[PDB]
């Protein structure tokens, strides 16, 4: 359902004359108390990495 | 000599009511 | 095991109804006409793009009100292929295969839409919870 | 895949250019009464470039092994008019 | 001060209408 | 086990009835004329080069409209390997061989084409989903 | 030298990266998602 | 200032029938 | 096989050339004072 809450998070730290950032999401749950795993790397906009 | 960026504040001029009409989940 | 099987051809039966919707065809298109789709439509809740047998399946993109453009999940279905099925009815759609963009305006557009009670893609069906706890 | 690319030109040479030129206008002022950019372009110059492809652009996959349908698929003739 | 190329931005001025006739699964 | 011999041997017949396809033969051709193919067509899904016997098999190339050229999965058939088919139809083809090329452009592009409803290469042979599950 | 000496020290900052919030973002579902343990469909009769 | 040279592009100005004849494939 | 080749000139050697010219160019303008 939209408005479905989604946790996650990122680690490390930018190295030198990087732009971007890589956030893993942990967990996802629909207000109807769907929970699910999923593991998958956040994107920008456009679904670019990062 | 630079910071971050805040994000956009709304314009204050076109001040509207939200409701135009009365919901239906008041049961009104 | 009774239960699930006639549940489950009565949901398939309720798929295949697909009665009393409305569908829009106020769809203008600017800029290559190379990849124009041959029909564009919605019915309040996909919308809907046709192609020809003979051309390239685009990418189908979602704009924003400010002009910039993102992902929307994609769905195909038809006999052949050749309609591609987007999740969202939006006044303006965006369509890129390499070097060439199609704009297409949605120029009936419905703020107000029809809410989704039922849980799946036709009011016809329920989705109830099984888990329980 | 590949398309246009940013080398970080500046925050790879910015910092021996800024060391240099402050450096040499300090010096000339000095002289006007009448190494540090080796350092850093030590540590600035090898920054990997970075690609940015356009959305939208077609590609191709090369099948590099053989593809099998024989669990998936059957055929059938279909019946004359 | 270079930075990466957008996307082609599609002409606006040919705007016509896309179905040219009634799609056919909509059974008309 | 009885049936799918019974479909395997129709199929095996359905494939080589092969009638009722509608065949162009609008071609140009424009570049270096050595390799040029003797007889080219197209049946609306497949557009079929021939070769004479004395001829190399050049590379054949999909153009798209901006002039970029892209590959097109191409099949050799005929009795003597002579023809060779390409999985689609377009209006401009680049023929290449070592360091000549010859240029084809179609006159008489169908942009509607024939819908792909079978699933197969004949109009008279479906396919379906044995995979159930 | 001092300088070279300072900015030896002072060049291996990794920079800071500042998003601001409500900024749409995107989610790529990297494995897949099993749902038929908690739903089923029934179908609703008309009228 | 020098990139990887582009494969030649045929001419555009002899531009002449390829079927002399119909083909044999076509039964004809 | 093989054809064409890049060598990559400038992206080997505009470093050197650019540090050197720069040096060169601050010094001359250092030396300019009077």
């Amino acid at each position: 359902d939209r408005g479905s809450k989604v946790v996650g998070f990122y680690q490390g730290g930018l190295r030198q004359g990087q732009a971007r950032i890589f956030v893993q999401w942990s967990r996802i749950e629909t207000p109807s108390g769907v929970v699910i795993n999923l593991d998958s790397p956040g994107t920008g906009p456009l679904g670019e990495a990062g | 000599c630079a910071s971050a960026p805040k994000p956009k504040q709304p314009s204050d001029f076109n001040r509207e009511p939200v409701n135009k009409t009365v919901p239906v989940e008041i049961q009104r | 095991q009774t239960r699930e099987a006639n549940a489950r051809a009565a949901v398939e039966a309720a798929f295949e109804q697909r009665v009393g919707a409305y569908y829009n065809l106020k769809y203008m298109m600017s800029g290559d006409k190379d990849i124009a789709p041959v029909n564009a439509w919605d019915d309040g809740r996909f919308t809907y793009f046709k192609f020809s047998a003979n051309a390239d399946l685009p990418s189908i993109y979602f704009v924003d009100a400010e002009g910039n453009e993102s992902l929307v999940p994609r769905t195909t279905v038809g006999s052949s292929n050749n309609i591609i099925a987007v999740h969202k009815v939006n006044p303006k759609w965006m369509i890129r295969l390499g070097n060439r963009a199609l704009a297409i305006f949605n120029e009936a557009y419905d703020p107000n839409g029809v809410p989704n009670d039922t849980g799946t893609a036709s009011p016809a069906v329920r989705r109830v919870n099984k888990g329980g706890n | 895949l590949g398309g246009w690319i940013d080398r970080h030109f500046w925050e790879r040479f910015g910092g021996a250019i800024m060391i240099s030129l402050i450096g040499d206008l300090g010096d000339w002022a000095s002289r006007q009464g009448s190494s540090a950019a080796a350092e850093a372009l030590r540590n600035s110059i090898n920054i990997p470039p970075t690609l940015y492809k356009n959305q939208g652009e077609r590609v191709n996959i090369l099948v590099a092994r053989d593809l099998d349908f024989s669990d998936v698929y059957s055929l059938e003739s279909i019946p004359t008019k």
